[PDB]
DNA sequence: AACTCACTCTCAACCACAGCTCGAT
DNA sequence: TTATCGAGCTGTGGTTGAGAGTGAG
């Protein structure tokens, strides 16, 4: 589906994430493609809400990190901040 | 938790409302872009 | 680098509430997706490993999703 | 069954800038 | 407490080659 991240990009990333001898079913690739795509939606809606409450029109990087923190993803926040520099 | 359930439910209801058609929201910015010099599609002065 | 920002941005903009998006947001998001894909894939792998298998299958991803609270929002996606 | 990799052809990235955005004040 | 306003920032879209998609082996 054209509403999802491209499956080749997703597949590559799961492959590099696994021991060299691992195999990944076509079904598993399609399931994870949807999931990471939904991750973007999920987080964006919380960031989008924050901006509404605070009456701004731009979703920025901090809005994403706030949204990820209140949705259970604080563990990402550290690495992310460190990656921007 | 009770707070997570609220946000998760809101995320699911926002699902029915995803609009993937190309929507234009700064109709002025179309105008300037539409009538703007291009080298090979790229903008130029 | 990895994931195409345009397609990240397009998923963002399917939400009618979002208006402007900062230049760094899709950049940040693409990294966050890599951390997400990694965690979801490794936890799926765990289940496959526990069942003496080398091919991650869909039910492995489902197993990871059921077991991990952060992945609670995707529980209705697995089953069709 | 998934992986390989050569082949096809889609589509993400590129650019400038008018005037909107938003935090130091 | 809420409002200001200029230094910065971002949406817009034709074109095309980088790389997504494909499938026989």
């Amino acid at each position: 589906q054209d509403r999802f991240l491209p499956i080749a990009n997703v597949s590559r990333i799961m492959k590099r994430s696994l021991p060299a001898n691992a195999k990944i079913s076509k079904e598993a690739k399609e399931t994870v493609q949807e999931c990471v795509s939904e991750f973007i939606s999920f987080v964006t809606g919380e960031a989008s809400d924050k901006c509404q409450r605070e009456k701004r029109k731009t979703i920025n990087g901090d809005d994403l990190l706030w949204a990820m923190t209140t949705l259970g993803f604080e563990a990402y926040v550290g690495p992310l901040k460190s990656y921007l520099n | 938790s009770m707070d997570r359930e609220a946000r998760v439910l809101r995320y699911r209801e926002k699902k029915k409302a995803r609009k993937f058609e190309k929507t234009i929201r700064y109709e002025t910015r179309k105008a300037y872009a539409e009538a703007r010099p291009r080298i090979k599609g790229r903008f130029a002065k | 680098h990895q994931l195409p920002l345009a397609r990240i941005k397009k998923i963002m903009k399917a939400d009618e509430d979002v208006r402007m998006i900062s230049a760094e947001a899709p950049v940040l998001f693409a990294k966050a997706c890599e951390l997400f894909i990694l965690e979801l894939t490794i936890r799926s792998w765990l289940h496959a490993e526990e069942n003496k298998r080398r091919t991650l299958q869909r039910n492995d991803v489902a197993a990871a999703i059921a077991r991990t609270d952060v992945f609670d929002f995707l529980v209705d996606i697995v089953p069709r």
